């Protein structure tokens, strides 16, 4: 009952952040933390609540608090809410995020901060719903409500240094890359309710109902094509990838947009909510295609990552090589692959956010992104230098860093599924250390290369040093101890497995 | 003995607070909240093993929590400790103390004094791991700490870049050698079900009974990780290169840390091995042709650090062959007396750099035995046990017992090895004495050790590792009576060389063969050459190629479609009438016609 106000209060937040913009230009983002901060108790009292430890697996569906409301009823529509353990721990992870992303923005003295507030919060009321729904339609409608405030973010509060001109068409490929991946999901999700239709004769769009749909092979796997090629788009998933370098380089400059839009991957979680249990022989069968896709994906952003010149740029593909390490996780049918594939979402999210803001704290003290022009910054800054080298040294997949207790689990399932992939991808592991040594070595040792690099700089200020502080603490807890972790979603993981290893 | 846990927390605390400090604090407190750290790492270290020995030398174990636990999976964060671990530990925490006191000498009134102290305590904390590690995945957390510790370290000069080129080739070395190492724990863990060494020890032959494949797909693996870490074939290309750094770091990596790593994998896998004798073969086979390719590539070198360097990894290899030939106690007393000797070795060699104005040409200086004696005698105490001198250093014990475990198991040809490695590292040490030397506690306490005085001391091996074969004592005291004249012989002959005016040496060194010969020697024979041409510069090249993300415009390839057909499509709107009625009756012509096909 708590997950309607959990989707709610970022919207009436967003609201009155833009409403009390009259009060003063230093008004909404106390506005905007204070909700955040409430979401964040919200979704930390749902954790506490909901016994997650001592959970057993009852079978699809399990949900530890659901709500219901009608909301179309002419197809069957609900407003039709669903938390357990992984919507749980990817809701904690998006108020954590999404504070991060207010404090992250906070020296703004901007005309116009109501708005880019009530944007910022309309991003993560949309992600949390995507979350949080399991009615088909909900669903598909808050992945693609969420996709304006982004595409309105990008575009008018982007990069500065930039021209409108390469904004907007960041934000505008951005826009007709998930959009139109929306747009097939929601083609597969209305065959398969006619389907569904057809079989039984109920207009249900909800997600339990679905389940018991006998669909003949072919058209089931045309299902499964749509789900995959939206969050193929979404993950991201090569060749569908070339929105993100856009939309993370022309992102706005305090870095709030990268951490609270992008920095939390939805598709992973469409794929082990909704790909595999809809569509479990066709996700059987497409197993191969996308596990090389993975495989692909992380050598191909591993050698983008190497050869990027824009920090940031290089930032979007280590993303690219995490989320194709995920995509590997996902179709293996493994117990411990999906755990490991949890544990590595989850520690992509807060070393990605670490570096992002790194990488705009460090844009705003030196006023360029090129690596290029930048070399020996270490003896340069007080606390910056010595944090990106934790956080690069974290997303190379680093013992006591959760990255590698989630690819080390990914790993053992993979391998007790399919060996090859997993030696390739531990190749892959190899060069991802050697994109973050390149980014290491060209971005803060050496020599003076630019003379804005050759004169001391300011260092960082208390509430940036306390975030990026708090960022290494949970990375470093995380890696040491992952358990409480593992055993919230330890329930759902398991049901999730079941059903697709038992109907096969 | 139940502080097992306090020789990691202590490192801990003090990389934490030399860390957090960032150099505000002073030279003194900071030096003395290091090597506080060590000293009191190294002083619970010596309680642990006098309650050891006080216990019945029983191996004693410390769960501290579960680290992670999925189903069948179980990881557990325990400590372990045997003679081996003991063993390990102590010459560690010693080795690391002194060298942390030196370079509390060494490093003064240089930058980064905090974050070099800040990055050897996390070193030591993480070898502490990685030899107190009851499971491969604790371990390999320790394997990963000490080769991030290994490339901060190297490149602590980070403004000239070709510190960050070897600390970046150094990393990714260890990271193919580690990713090896994870190929071994997949595999382990796929057929035996756990990770926890006695366990894996116990449950290795019940299920390899039929099919022994897997296993040695394992051990071969265990074997790359090994070679990956401890500089062997093929993965030995970063050892001269990444001493580009300071000297304490380099006599820490060299002595105890991160070359002795892959030995007291093998060691403590020493089961798993021994079920599959052929991957323990290749392991000596590894070893001799390591430790003769860095003999031949010490000759003729022109550098005191890189000649350490191919000097560390013939001992090395010389303990792979001990591991070879299944003379494992030899392989540890030869780990100990090496860690000292080399210790020693290398502290000198940068009291020579301090003297000499950071020189580090042997050719350059000459004529040194007089300018300063102490180090000279450290120097030749160092040589000495290095180059096996016999009746008064210990490393001449240790290759002894090497050589007799070799030939007493039938290993015929590892013996002549051996014998030919230790005529080379006399000629090639020797060498680089006289070159250079002619033309104070950890110093003195390591010249101790590297005496028949760290020969009395002997791991507690008995009932962890097995025992070696016994030799017949006639075919001992002739073994060690032809190492011994071995010994003496290639120090005569060096003397004859290099001592003198160089009559033999620029007569066929001048030479055309000699000079090939000089030059392939010289580059680690073809070895960087090679892995640049075969697996950087691809690398590169691909990288250049791609960086124009040939997927993005192969996508972006529909919207230029899209652009030129709706270009296309405007050039009909040309705003004439008659034109658009000739195109109504043209669209009716093409529906009436459809509407007749059909
Ligand atoms: C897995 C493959 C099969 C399934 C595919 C499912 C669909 C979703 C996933 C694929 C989406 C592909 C989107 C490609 C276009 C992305 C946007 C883009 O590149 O815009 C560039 C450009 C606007 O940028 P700008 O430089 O400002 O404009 C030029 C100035 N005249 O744009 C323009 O100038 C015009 C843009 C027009 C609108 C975009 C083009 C859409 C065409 C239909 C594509 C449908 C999918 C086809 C199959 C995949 C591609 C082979
Ligand atoms: C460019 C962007 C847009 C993408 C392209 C546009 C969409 C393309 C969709 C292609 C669909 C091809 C279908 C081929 C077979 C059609 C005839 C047939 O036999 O259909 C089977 C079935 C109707 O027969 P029925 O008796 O209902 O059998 C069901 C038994 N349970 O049929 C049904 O019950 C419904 C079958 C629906 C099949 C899936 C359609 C959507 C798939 C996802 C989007 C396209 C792929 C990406
Ligand atoms: C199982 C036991 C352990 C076994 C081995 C485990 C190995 C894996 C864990 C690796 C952890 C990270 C290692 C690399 C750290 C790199 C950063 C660093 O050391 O920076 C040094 C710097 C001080 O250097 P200095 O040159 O003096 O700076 C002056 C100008 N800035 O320092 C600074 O500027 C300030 C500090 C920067 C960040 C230091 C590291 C932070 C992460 C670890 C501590 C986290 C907090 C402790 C509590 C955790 C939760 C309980
Ligand atoms: C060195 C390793 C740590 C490296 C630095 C990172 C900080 C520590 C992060 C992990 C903390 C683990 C922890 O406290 O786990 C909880 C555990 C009790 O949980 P459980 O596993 O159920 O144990 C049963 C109790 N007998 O608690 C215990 O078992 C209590 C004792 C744990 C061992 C000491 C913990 C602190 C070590 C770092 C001190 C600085
Ligand atoms: C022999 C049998 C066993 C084989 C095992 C597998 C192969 C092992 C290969 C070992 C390679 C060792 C050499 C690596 C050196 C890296 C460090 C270096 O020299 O860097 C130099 C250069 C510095 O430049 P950079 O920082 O990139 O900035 C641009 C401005 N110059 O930086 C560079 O040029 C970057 C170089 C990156 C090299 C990446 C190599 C990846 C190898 C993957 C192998 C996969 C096998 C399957
Ligand atoms: C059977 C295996 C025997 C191995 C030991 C052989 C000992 C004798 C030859 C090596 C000593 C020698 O003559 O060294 C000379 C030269 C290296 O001396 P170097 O210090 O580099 O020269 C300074 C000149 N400015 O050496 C060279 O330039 C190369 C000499 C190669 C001699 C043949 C080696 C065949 C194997």
């Amino acid at each position: 009952m708590l997950l309607p106000w959990l989707i709610l209060i970022p919207f009436i937040g967003g609201f009155l952040c833009w409403q009390t913009e009259r009060f003063g230009v230093k008004v909404p983002r106390w506005i905007a933390l204070i909700t955040m901060g409430l979401t964040l108790a919200l979704s930390l009292q749902l954790w506490l609540q909901g016994g997650y430890s001592l959970t057993q697996s009852a079978g699809i569906p399990q949900w530890q608090s659901e709500f219901d409301m009608p909301w179309i009823p002419r197809f069957g529509i609900s407003i039709h809410l669903a938390i357990d353990g992984l919507s749980l721990l990817m809701v904690v992870l998006t108020g954590l995020l999404g504070v991060l992303a207010v404090l992250c923005s906070w020296k703004e003295i901007e005309k116009y901060q109501g708005f880019f507030h009530l944007n910022l919060m309309w991003i993560l009321g949309g992600v949390i719903g995507v979350f949080l729904a399991i009615d088909m339609f909900l669903f598909f409608f808050f992945w693609e409500m969420m996709l304006v405030p982004m595409y309105f973010l990008i575009a008018l509060w982007g990069h500065k240094a930039s021209d409108g001109k390469t904004r907007i068409t960041a934000a505008t490929k951005f826009f007709i890359y998930t959009q139109a991946s929306g747009l097939v999901m929601l083609i597969a999700i209305l065959a398969l309710v006619f389907v569904h239709y057809n079989a039984t004769g109920v207009w249900t769009f909800n997600y339990e109902e679905l389940l018991n749909t006998p669909m003949s092979s072919g058209v089931e796997y045309l299902l499964m094509l749509g789900f995959f090629i939206a969050f193929a788009v979404k993950m991201p998933v090569v060749p569908l990838h070339g929105w993100l370098p856009d939309a993370h380089s022309q992102a706005p400059t305090a870095g709030s947009v990268d951490l609270a839009g992008i920095l939390l991957k939805t598709a992973a979680y469409g794929l082990l909510r909704f790909s595999l249990p809809l569509f479990p022989n066709a996700s059987a069968e497409f197993a191969p295609i996308a596990m090389w896709l993975g495989v692909i994906g992380i050598f191909y952003g591993a050698w983008m990552a190497f050869a990027q010149t824009d920090i940031k740029r290089l930032i979007a593909y280590t993303s690219v090589s995490h989320m194709g390490f995920v995509l590997i996780a996902i179709y293996t049918g493994s117990q411990l692959a999906y755990q490991g594939a949890v544990i590595q979402m989850i520690a992509h999210g807060l070393s990605a956010a670490g570096l992002f803001i790194l990488c705009g704290q460090l844009y705003e003290r030196i006023h360029t992104r090129d690596m290029r022009m930048m070399g020996g910054l270490w003896s340069k800054m007080k606390w910056l230098p010595a944090l990106s080298l934790f956080f690069a040294v974290a997303t190379l997949g680093m013992p006591g860093t959760g990255n590698f207790v989630g690819e080390f689990m990914i790993l053992f399932g993979s391998f007790q599924v399919v060996p090859v992939i997993t030696v390739i991808s531990t190749f892959g592991l190899v060069f991802a250390s050697v994109y973050s040594l390149a980014m290491l070595h060209r971005a803060y040792f050496g020599k003076a290369k630019s003379q804005i690099a050759s004169q001391e700089l300011p260092g960082m200020s208390l509430r940036e040093l306390f975030m990026i502080l708090l960022l290494v603490v949970l990375l470093v807890l995380l890696g040491f101890y992952p358990q409480p972790i593992l055993d919230t979603s330890h329930s759902a993981i398991g049901n999730i497995q079941q059903w697709f290893v038992n109907s096969v | 003995m139940n502080m097992l846990a306090l020789t990691i927390i202590l490192p801990l605390i003090g990389f934490v607070l030399l860390a957090f400090s960032r150099g505000r604090w002073s030279e003194n407190v900071s030096a003395i909240v290091g090597v506080g750290s060590v000293g009191l790492a190294a002083l619970v270290t010596a309680f642990i093993g006098v309650d050891f020995f006080a216990n019945g030398e029983q191996t004693y174990s410390q769960p501290l929590w579960t680290w992670m636990s999925v189903g069948d999976f179980n990881i557990g964060f325990n400590l372990v400790l045997d003679g081996l671990s003991l063993t390990m530990l102590s010459v560690v925490t010693g080795v690391g103390f002194l060298i942390h006191m030196y370079a509390s000498w060494y490093m003064r009134g240089e930058e980064g004094y905090s974050r070099f102290f800040a990055y050897t305590n996390l070193f030591i904390a993480s070898m502490v791991v990685l030899v107190l590690a009851d499971n491969l995945l604790l371990m390999y957390l320790g394997w990963e700490g000490v080769g991030l510790c290994s490339y901060l370290l190297i490149g602590f000069y980070y403004t000239d870049p070709k510190n960050g080129a070897a600390a970046m080739k150094a990393f990714v070395v260890t990271r193919v050698g580690d990713v090896f190492l994870a190929f071994a724990l997949f595999i382990l863990y796929n057929e035996l079900g756990t990770l926890n060494f006695r366990e894996m020890v116990e449950l290795a032959p019940a299920h390899f009974a039929d099919g022994n494949n897997m296993l040695m797909w394992a051990t071969l693996m265990l074997l790359g990780g090994a070679v990956g870490k401890s500089a062997q074939l093929p993965l030995q290309t970063w050892l001269a290169d990444a001493m580009a750094g300071p000297t304490p770091v380099s006599a820490l990596i060299h002595a105890a840390t991160m070359v002795t790593a892959g030995v007291y994998l093998i060691a403590r896998t020493h089961g798993l091995f021994l079920m599959t004798p052929e991957v323990l073969h290749l392991v000596g086979i590894v070893g001799a042709v390591t430790l003769l390719l860095a003999g031949f590539a010490a000759l003729v070198q022109t550098d005191i650090k890189r000649v350490l360097a191919y000097s560390t990894m013939s001992q090395i290899g010389y303990m792979f062959l001990a591991l070879g030939v299944q003379a494992w106690d030899a392989a540890i007393f030869h780990l100990m007396t090496h860690a000292f000797f080399k210790a020693l070795l290398f502290l000198a060699s940068g009291s020579v750099i301090l003297a000499c104005h950071h020189e580090q040409n042997i050719f350059k200086m000459g004529g040194l035995r007089k300018s300063i004696p102490l180090v000279y005698l450290c120097f030749l105490v160092g040589g000495a046990a290095l180059s096996a001198l016999p009746l008064v250093t210990a490393g001449f014990f240790s290759k002894d017992e090497i050589l007799a475990g070799a030939m007493a198991n039938g290993h015929i040809n590892l013996m002549v090895a051996g014998l030919v490695g230790a005529f080379m590292t006399s000629l090639y040490t020797f060498r680089m004495i006289f070159i250079v030397f002619h033309g104070s506690l950890p110093l003195i306490v390591l010249l101790i050790l590297s005496t028949f005085v760290g020969a009395l001391i002997v791991p507690p091996l008995q009932g962890v590792l097995p025992q070696t074969t016994e030799l017949a004592h006639g075919s001992m005291l002739t073994l060690e009576i032809t190492s011994g004249v071995v010994a003496v012989v290639g120090i005569l002959l060096a003397a004859w060389l290099w001592l003198g005016k160089r009559t033999l040496v620029t007569s066929i060194a001048n030479s055309a063969p000699g000079r090939l010969l000089s030059t392939w020697w010289y580059n680690a024979w073809g070895f960087d050459w090679l892995y640049d041409k075969v697996f950087v510069k691809p690398f590169l090249g691909i990288a250049w190629l791609l960086k124009r993300d040939p997927l993005n415009s192969m996508m972006n390839i529909p919207a230029v479609l899209s652009r030129f057909a709706g270009k296309g499509l405007l050039l009909s709107e040309n705003g004439y009438l008659r034109w658009y009625v000739a195109s109504m009756s043209i669209g009716a012509v093409v529906v009436l016609a459809l509407l007749m096909v059909l």
